């Protein structure tokens, strides 16, 4: 991240390079949930959603004229959603213990 | 002794003084007065005079009752036995194992 | 539409048909250490002016 | 000789005596100030008299007297965030409930609340937290102990919060009401003046 | 019933037939020895122990 | 009486220093900032 | 120390005070006092004078909380290991990766 | 201590190089009892006090997050603390005590 | 008397580690009474007087 930081510029059309949504407390969402929004979160600034063309090899009627933006940058202002992610929580099926 | 059921403690507990009263002038004092008995300038005449200069004691010459009420209990002890002797007036030893 | 509130943080406790319990939060501490009031503080002063 | 020691324990139910945690960073001593103040002859010595007792007492007290003076305090403290959590209801399914987390024991109960006026008053973790450091702070002074943990919470490179959240609340739920006073009902009044918060 | 807490409604009331004895009987277990956790059924009050 | 050469009083300056260990907060003196936030029932536009 | 979660900086940061100094009449001061200690007209005394001339602190005597908290933290440590061997109380050591 | 100064010079976090505790007179204690704390000062600025894992591998209650400081430089104004940490206590007058 | 002087300290708790009876002038007793009551003054410390 550190790397990160070290490249965001004001680019010519004075804007950002990046887009920074800074998390300070995460939602205590299970974990997996974490890590499939994320995959949404990093897909919603492509052109078209990050999706393809999936009728007559055109684009949806949601997914067209979709231009994007910048990328979003997770700023964690914490460590909480960097253990988040990571955070593993299958594999037990104990009573009070186990997630769906 | 069976039934005694009393028992006495004396506690010698110290309480800070002299809110300003220079420290290091006292322990001056104390290694200069008690020069002509114990070495001046060691580290006991300077850590002692460092306590007697900080600390007082919490409620003295009023506990003399304790050590005045031990002194006449041991006076009776050796006084209401049939002899002093060794056998009638033993003293603690340091026993080990086995005695 | 069921408005928006605040949860008060105080004990939720019923006890049936005599309704809802006695909130007692902190027992007989403010009745012997005394009132505190927490919405006043006071952040001390831990520099100064030399 | 170790898990004698309780070694064994959930790392979750120890809770520091003052349920918060803390990051410190502060403007420190560097010593320019008293040695320019030396060369004027200003000030030469700042060693008050009331520090030249405190430092002698220093020399010839053993270190089990500031043991047992800390370990004092510590459960004062202790008796202070006991205070703080049963007013405020601190336990593992309030401060995940503070944060968008339906946390009970009973699963297929928290399945039922999402569906009812339970999510309709919602609150938040740093307006929890707000809470606790302010009535904290205030009863702390009351008992005579002046913490710094209310003072760091308003400097800008300090960030004071609460002790349990770094566990996962979605694991052990079964333990979700349970408050998070540690000491025996006696031991708070050991430390109060006989009262008592619960019995 | 001391340690609970919550923001929750909840109502308590006694269960239907709930008083029944224990498991065993809490009273008569005490520790031996101050260094480790040696726990049983204790006795030995007696005249002289 | 002992004579000692000082430092004259107009080659010398007393200059006030404020020593602080933290920069204040924002809202250095509400105890509870995030209040305002915690009763918008009706929202935040 | 598993359920510690609590960290302590302190922060040696200083300013420049003052306008309109001499920063050559103090630093002929420092290095004049202390000649019988370290050697005047030399680069470190010359680098040490005008620091002191022209920067002072910010924190103070008031961030000395800092020095006294760890100076508390390891009497502590120390002081509550079953006894203070060397085993007990390791010291920080550089490995070389390897241990 | 002259090659010390020379290079005493602020760093970019607006921060001076060591911290300076300046000795003019030295406080009234045995020779072998200052050389003992000049070792505590030194490690006081260490992390976690210069103090390894003592208990599973970890560290303790009280050495855990002390990330420390700058070292501090025992800086005496005056001869008195140079001569006083080298002093040998034992048999010699030299000015100091006579500790056996 | 030096070395037992530097070994005085204020103990947990919070008492001195003996207790100095400071003898200025002494009482004209003879001599093996002077040694004998030194002998009880020294056990009456002990539990059950020694």
């Amino acid at each position: 991240m550190e790397t990160v930081m070290a490249g965001l510029q004001k680019t010519v059309m004075n804007e950002l390079n990046r887009v920074i949504v800074s998390i300070a407390d995460v939602p205590k969402l299970p974990a997996h949930r974490i890590r499939n929004l994320i995959a949404v979160l990093a897909a919603v600034s492509k052109p078209n959603l990050g999706f393809d063309a999936n009728r007559l090899e055109d684009h949806s009627c949601f997914t067209k004229g979709w231009l994007g933006f910048n990328d979003i940058l997770l700023f964690p202002l914490t460590v909480d959603l960097f253990d988040r992610v990571v955070a593993n929580e299958a594999g037990v099926n104990d009573a009070g213990f186990i997630v769906p | 002794g069976r039934a005694a059921r009393s028992t006495v403690r004396m506690e010698s507990r110290i309480q800070s003084f002299g809110e300003g009263k220079d420290v290091d002038n006292f322990m001056a004092k104390f290694h200069n007065q008690l020069s002509g008995v114990y070495e001046r300038r060691s580290e006991g005449v300077a850590n002692f005079g460092r306590i007697l200069a900080t600390d007082t004691d919490l409620g003295g010459t009023s506990g003399l009752s304790v050590v005045f009420n031990g002194l006449l209990r041991g006076l009776h002890h050796v006084s209401t036995v049939p002899t002093p002797n060794v056998a009638n007036l033993p003293i603690r030893n340091n026993r080990d194992g086995a005695g | 539409y069921k408005e928006t509130s605040r949860v008060s943080l105080t004990s939720m406790i019923y006890v049936g048909t005599a309704g809802k319990d006695l909130s007692l939060p902190t027992g007989t501490v403010e009745d012997i250490i005394g009132a505190v009031d927490g919405m006043r503080r006071v952040v001390r002063t831990i520099g100064g002016q030399t | 000789s170790m898990l004698r020691n309780w070694s064994w324990v959930n790392v979750h139910n120890v809770h520091s005596v003052t349920g918060t945690s803390e990051n410190v960073v502060l403007a420190g001593y560097v010593g320019l100030s008293r040695t320019h103040d030396y060369i004027m002859d200003t000030r030469s010595t700042p060693a008050t008299s009331q520090g030249r007792r405190l430092a002698a007492m220093f020399y010839y007290t053993n270190a089990d007297k500031m043991l047992s003076l800390t370990f004092g305090l510590a459960g004062q403290l202790r008796a202070a965030a006991d205070t703080t959590v049963a007013k405020f209801q601190i336990c593992p399914h309030t401060i995940a409930r503070a944060q968008g987390y339906i946390m009970t024991d009973n699963d297929p109960l928290s399945d039922e609340l999402k569906g009812t006026d339970f999510v309709t008053e919602q609150f938040s973790l740093a307006g929890l937290t707000n809470l606790y450091l302010g009535y904290f702070d205030g009863l702390a002074t009351r008992l005579g102990i002046y913490d710094l943990r209310y003072t760091y919470s308003e400097y800008a490179e300090c960030r004071v919060e609460l002790h349990g959240i770094q566990r996962n609340f979605l694991t052990d739920r079964l333990d979700a009401f349970v408050s998070y006073k540690c000491l025996h009902p006696i031991m708070f009044e050991y430390y109060m003046c006989g009262a008592n918060i619960s019995g | 019933l001391f340690w609970m807490a919550g923001t929750t409604r909840v109502v308590l009331c006694e269960a239907a037939n709930g008083y029944k004895p224990m498991a065993y009987d809490i009273s008569q277990t005490s520790f031996w020895n101050r260094e480790n956790g040696l726990w049983a059924f204790t006795w030995g009050e007696s005249e002289k122990t | 009486i002992k004579t000692a050469p000082v430092v004259p009083p107009t080659e010398q300056r007393d200059m006030v220093q404020e020593e602080r260990v933290g920069t204040p907060v924002k809202n250095a003196g509400n105890a509870n900032p995030a209040a305002d936030s915690d009763n918008a029932t009706e929202g935040v536009v």
